[PDB]
């Protein structure tokens, strides 16, 4: 003998989250997947000397290419 | 010393009109009607 329980409308609250969900990650899955990308194919820099006669550019004194950038 | 006839007529009729909301309250076999 199942009963009928008798529950506040959670549509509202599941869409809401569905929806931030879809956005968050709509935006977020193309970040993630370039940040790994640009590790795992574009390198952090390494600490050398400058050069004799050489002034580096105000973006070469930082190592994360995207730091760079 | 027990119930008034009023009150025991008022109970009567209360309990009746529980019990049916009470049976309205089970579900037919197909109730959760689930989308595909
Ligand atoms: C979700 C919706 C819900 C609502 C959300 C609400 C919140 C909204 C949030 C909004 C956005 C948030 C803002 C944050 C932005 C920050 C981004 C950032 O800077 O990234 C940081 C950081 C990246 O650092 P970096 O500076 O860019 O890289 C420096 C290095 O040079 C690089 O190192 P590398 O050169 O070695 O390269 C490694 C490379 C590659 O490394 C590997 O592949 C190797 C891994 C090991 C596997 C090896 C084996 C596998 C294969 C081998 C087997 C096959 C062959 C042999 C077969 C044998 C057969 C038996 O991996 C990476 O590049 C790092 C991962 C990149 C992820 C970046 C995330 C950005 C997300 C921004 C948007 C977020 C939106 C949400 C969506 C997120 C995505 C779904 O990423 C990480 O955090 C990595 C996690 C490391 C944690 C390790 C776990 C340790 C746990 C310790 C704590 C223990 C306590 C318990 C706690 C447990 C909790 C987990």
């Amino acid at each position: 003998k199942r009963l009928f329980i008798i529950k506040p409308s959670g549509f509202y609250d599941r869409r809401f989250l569905k929806l931030m969900r879809f956005y968050i990650l709509l935006t977020g899955i193309p970040v993630a997947i370039g940040i790994t990308l640009v590790n795992v194919f574009i390198g952090e820099a390494e600490l050398a000397d400058i050069p004799e006669g050489y002034v580096p550019e105000h973006w070469e004194y930082f190592k994360h290419p995207i730091s760079r950038w | 010393s027990g119930y008034t006839p009023d009150e025991k007529l008022r109970l009567q009729q209360l309990r009746e009109l529980r019990r049916r909301w009470l049976k309205d309250q089970e579900l037919s076999p197909r109730e959760p009607v689930l989308p595909p």
